[PDB]
């Protein structure tokens, strides 16, 4: 079925949409990233290595924050989450203009699927290789969903995205407890990047962010390095 | 997995833009090396000058562009493409202090760039730009900044940072240098960026083949070093 | 093969090669050479008369963007007519904007630009044409151009396109362009062009003249009659 | 075990450093650690040279073209 | 081949991207939905049942559309998501325009209109879902619809779309009785059906949703079935099977 595994407007005659699995399988060749739900907050911890010392590891951070109790982690293609944060950033904005209210993760989930889904349907669009983890505190409990570039999203517990996710999966489902709170949920997503990590896991190395009932943020180095020296 | 390199907008089986890496390899072909270099209070680039003809107008072959009084560039890759990146980046920079006032940040601009070079490399419309795009610039609160994105449009702060058809063994020579903390000064820093193209390329660097452009917390404004600075500097960097 | 069927795609080593072989276009045209005097610009292109029939200055390669701005093509002569009604609308833009004459370097700058956008997309074709630009203006000097078909455009001391580009170029060097003025320069063109002409592959060739300096009060013109047939006679002087 | 090595040389050092790495991985660096060892024109195998080694034969990324991460 | 886009027919006059989208339907979990005298469900059964998946919204695979209609969901996730999306715009804006609860017919049929105009116009792929309609209406009350992605829908007492679903038809049509079912047997039958209709064994209440739709005091309450009494229908059909082999 090698003639239907270039054009995205096509049906194979199997029934795949051959460039989807593609861009999925790009997803899984990027960066390792985890995400945890806890009962008071949402934790998500991506790995941040650079080829050299010569790169400003704080000059571009891939946890980011869409409004201020969402964040954003990522595994896959850089370039696509920065169109991808700047879409969600819009779409936060314009539902807040329009109820006065910041808007709800789940919404926010969609509609950035659905954004994501509006790249899958023409030829001479590429999909976004890029699958988002989403945190959100809404309505006094914890949120946490995943945007892939088929559109489909879905409400991950906890997960790991990214190279050896089978990795983090299989160490998830035997640390992760439904009812752990921030600093464990934490200390888990630590040691989940920690087997999917190749060298030492530096402050400048690990990013991650806490997403409870006082909104999301970026940890700064200080508080990852007193949490790895916690963990270590 | 040979056939999928022909449209920009085809996924790789593996899961890989070839297009996209085929306009990284088409940076190296302008033959040319630029390396940037970020001190404690400046940010010095140097590039090769390349005039392989007497007939040829060396002011105009400058690969300097600056793109505002306290923004500067150097464009590696090939030329016209170059150019055209940097009227964009001009005509950004111009737009966002006419928009917000305060003039924009480096990392804002070529994130803004690396924003246009990734729509590009997303819609199959036009071909990404061939060139890689360094950036310099004193940023308060923040000290000197030098930034390089690529066509694909990943955008990263640097120490330091180099790209052209000898990249990978400036940036081991710079792995080499900047792991010795040391007062990185304006004379530091111009002679540890001149060492490096030097080494990297085995040349005696003749001061009418090598141009360099520096912004300082001091001067916080892109000035190019012309013939007399360059060979004080290339003089006090030999002893 | 393979990855030169549209401009839009790049070589598994990196080129573009549909502006490459728009460029062996314009290698395979005749020669057009313009030399920078200490005080202003000369043009002087090869135009080969294609049969006997033609009109003793049909289809010049030699256009007037402006007042001052001459244009030397050497190429696909549609595609280098089409080439200077688009520097024309340039200039004509900058001056009903600006108010003033359009700087030479601004000026092969656009038109660079807009010949580099056409190496951009697939559903148009790299100019076929190169071109060099010239002018002189007391406030900046003389200034002289070249513009190939990607788009890369730097000042020139002096220039050639077209076949016997290596040979001009050779000659051109043995002159001093810095510090002779544009009236022995002239000749001096006229002699260069006439050295550069196979005349056992090319049946015959109509020289025409182009300059712009201070003796032209800054405006660019064709090179008046009555000394270009001096200028042709002493190309004739020199034996080849 | 065949490798001359020295007595400095603490091999727990390097076995307990996070890098997943193969027996042919493991080969390699030892490989190189004897070549480095070697070159200087010494016979024996030091903490420095195998440390080397050990970072050279890490050191698999290469391009990756700095966006697919 | 002639299956390079929708817009070629074949020399036999077929269009093999449809084809190929109808086929593809196979793919999407079980779903099926059963009409009965005072009422119509859908049921449907949860491919991913990960541990480690929350569920949220608990409507993953059945829709709400308008005050009077349901949907259940069968195909590509995000064609799933458009369709649900535009299925609640066009009931909407019927309702804006006619100040009445749209017909059924006539949303499916908007639906298969469109559907359609993907699967005719050029550089659009057919919509690979196929989704189940309930919903109740003043001109002929309690209908189940079936829609295709090449927009043929169709009226149906009894259908499945998803894995299996010529075994579950075929069961459906051999133990069917046409206006003598009522809601509990429906939901008996859907449960039975839906027993062997996958691989999966003792029918777990967490890999299955059930949805029901009813007529009460003019309110048309649309209800989806909590845990609970899905585990006591799985209970009532597993005493019904011992029941049964107790004869053996």
């Amino acid at each position: 079925e090698r003639g239907y595994s270039f054009s995205l407007t096509t049906f194979s005659p199997s029934g795949k949409l051959v460039q989807i699995e593609y861009a999925l399988a790009a997803v899984a060749g990027g960066a390792p990233s985890v995400g945890i739900k806890a009962a008071n907050g949402v934790v998500l911890a991506t790995e941040k290595k650079q080829k050299s010392i010569l790169y400003d590891e704080r000059s571009v951070h891939k946890v980011e924050p869409i409004t201020k109790h969402i964040g954003l982690v990522y595994s896959g293609m850089g370039p696509d989450y920065r169109v991808l944060v700047h879409r969600a950033r819009k779409l936060a904005q314009q539902y807040y203009l329009v109820y006065q209210e910041p808007i709800p993760t789940a919404q926010l989930v969609q509609r950035v699927a659905s954004v994501m889904q509006e790249y899958t349907q023409s030829g001479g669009v590429r999909p976004f290789g890029v699958s988002l983890l989403i945190c959100g505190w809404n309505e006094g409990r914890p949120y946490l969903f995943q945007s892939d570039p088929s559109g489909a999203y879905f409400a991950w517990k906890a997960t790991a995205m990214g190279k050896n996710y089978v990795n983090g999966k299989t160490f998830l489902e035997k640390r992760y407890n439904e009812d752990l709170e921030l600093e464990d949920a934490i200390h888990t997503a630590i040691l989940t990047l920690k087997e999917s990590f190749e060298g030492q896991m530096t402050e400048d190395n690990i990013e991650v962010g806490i997403c409870n009932e006082a909104g999301f943020r970026r940890l700064t180095p200080t508080e990852v390095k007193d949490y790895l020296a916690a963990i270590a | 997995s040979a056939g999928f390199d022909r449209h920009i907008t085809i996924f790789s089986p593996e899961g890989r833009l070839y297009q996209v890496e085929y306009a990284f390899k088409a940076i190296n072909q302008g033959g040319l090396t630029s390396v940037a270099v970020r001190g404690k209070d400046c940010a010095v680039i140097v590039t090769q000058k390349k005039v392989p003809d007497k007939l040829l107008d060396s002011s105009t072959v400058t690969h300097l562009f600056k793109i505002t009084e306290n923004i500067g560039c150097v464009m590696t890759g090939m030329t016209a493409d170059s150019r055209s990146q940097v009227q964009r980046a001009r005509y950004e920079a111009a737009n966002w202090k006419y928009k917000y006032g305060y003039e924009i940040p480096v990392d804002m601009l070529c994130k803004r760039i690396a924003d246009i070079s990734q729509v590009y490399t997303q819609n199959a419309e036009m071909r990404p730009l061939g060139c890689c795009m360094i950036l310099i610039g004193i940023d308060e609160e923040q000290g000197p900044q030098v930034y390089k994105c690529d066509p694909a449009g990943y955008y990263c702060g640097f120490k330091a940072t180099a790209a052209g058809v000898k990249q990978t063994e400036s940036t081991s020579f710079l792995e080499k240098k900047v792991k010795k903390k040391f007062d990185w000064t304006f004379e530091q820093t111009v002679e540890t960026a001149i060492t490096c193209l030097s080494t990297v390329l085995s040349i005696d660097f003749k001061p009418s083949e090598i141009e360099v452009g520096v912004v300082t917390v001091e001067n916080p404004k892109f000035r190019i070093l012309t013939e007399a600075e360059i060979d004080a500097h290339l003089v006090a960097l030999a002893e | 093969t393979g990855y030169d069927l549209s401009a839009s795609t790049f070589s598994p080593d990196g080129r573009v090669f549909q502006v490459e072989y728009a460029m062996k276009a314009v290698e395979n045209s005749s020669t057009a050479i313009g030399i920078r005097c200490k005080d202003g610009v000369v043009f002087g292109v090869e135009k080969l008369v294609l049969s006997k029939l033609y009109e003793e200055g049909s289809n010049k390669r030699l256009f007037n963007v402006d007042r001052h701005v001459g244009m030397a093509v050497a190429g696909l002569l549609a595609d280098a007519r089409s080439l200077a009604d688009i520097a024309r609308e340039e200039a004509s833009n900058f001056r009903s904007n600006f108010g003033y004459n359009i700087p030479l370097k601004h000026l092969a700058d656009r038109v660079a630009m807009y010949v580099h956008a056409y190496t951009l997309y697939s559903a148009v074709r790299p100019f076929g044409c190169s071109f060099m630009l010239g002018s002189y203006s007391v406030n900046d000097g003389a200034q002289l151009y070249m513009i190939d078909p990607s788009g890369v455009s730097y000042g020139y001391w002096g220039c050639a396109i077209g076949k016997a580009r290596q040979a001009a170029k050779t000659e051109i060097e043995k002159l001093q362009m810095k510090e002779m003025t544009c009236r022995d320069i002239v000749k001096e063109v006229a002699k260069i062009i006439y050295i550069v002409h196979d005349e056992v592959k090319d049946k015959a060739f109509e020289l025409e003249l182009s300059w712009v300096g201070e003796l032209t009060n800054g405006r660019h013109e064709i090179v008046p009659k009555d000394i270009r047939e001096e200028a042709e006679k002493y190309a004739k002087e020199s034996l080849k | 075990s065949k490798m001359n090595l020295s007595e400095e040389v603490d091999l727990e050092d390097y076995v307990a450093r996070p890098d997943k790495i193969s027996g042919a991985d493991i080969n390699s660096i030892c490989q190189e650690s004897g070549m480095l060892a070697v070159r200087e024109n010494r016979y024996i195998v030091l903490a420095k040279d195998f440390e080397k080694a050990y970072k050279t034969v890490i050191k698999k990324d290469e391009q990756e073209h700095e966006f697919y991460k | 081949r002639y299956d390079s886009r929708t817009t070629i027919f074949s020399p036999e006059g077929r269009l093999y991207q449809v084809e190929y989208a109808m086929e593809a339907i196979g793919h999407a979990g079980t779903c099926l939905g059963i009409l009965a005298n005072d009422g119509v469900l859908l049921a449907a059964e949860r491919r991913n049942i990960h541990k480690l998946l929350d569920e949220v919204f608990f409507s993953e695979k059945i829709y709400k559309l308008n005050e009077d209609m349901a949907c259940s969901v069968a195909g590509i996730t995000s064609d799933a998501n458009v369709l649900t999306n535009e299925l609640r715009l066009i009931a909407q804006r019927y309702l804006l325009q006619y100040q009445e609860p749209i017909p059924c017919e006539q949303l499916v049929t908007a639906l298969c209109d469109i559907k359609q105009a993907y699967t005719q116009f050029g550089g659009k792929r057919p919509f690979g879902v196929s989704l189940l309609y309930i919903g109740w209406d003043k001109h002929y009350g309690f209908q189940l619809y079936q829609s295709d992605p090449s927009g043929n829908y169709g009226g149906w007492k009894a259908t499945c779309i998803g894995n299996n679903s010529a075994a579950a038809v075929s069961m459906l049509k051999q133990d069917y009785k046409e206006g003598e079912m009522t809601l509990k047997s429906a939901l008996a039958l859907a449960i039975k059906v839906l027993n062997k209709t996958m691989d999966v064994s003792k029918l777990s209440a967490e890999k299955v949703e059930i949805a029901t739709l009813t007529r009460e005091n003019g309110k048309t309450v649309i209800r989806v079935l909590k845990q609970k009494e899905v585990e006591q229908l799985i209970k009532k059909h597993e005493e019904e099977e011992a029941k049964a082999e107790r004869e053996k």
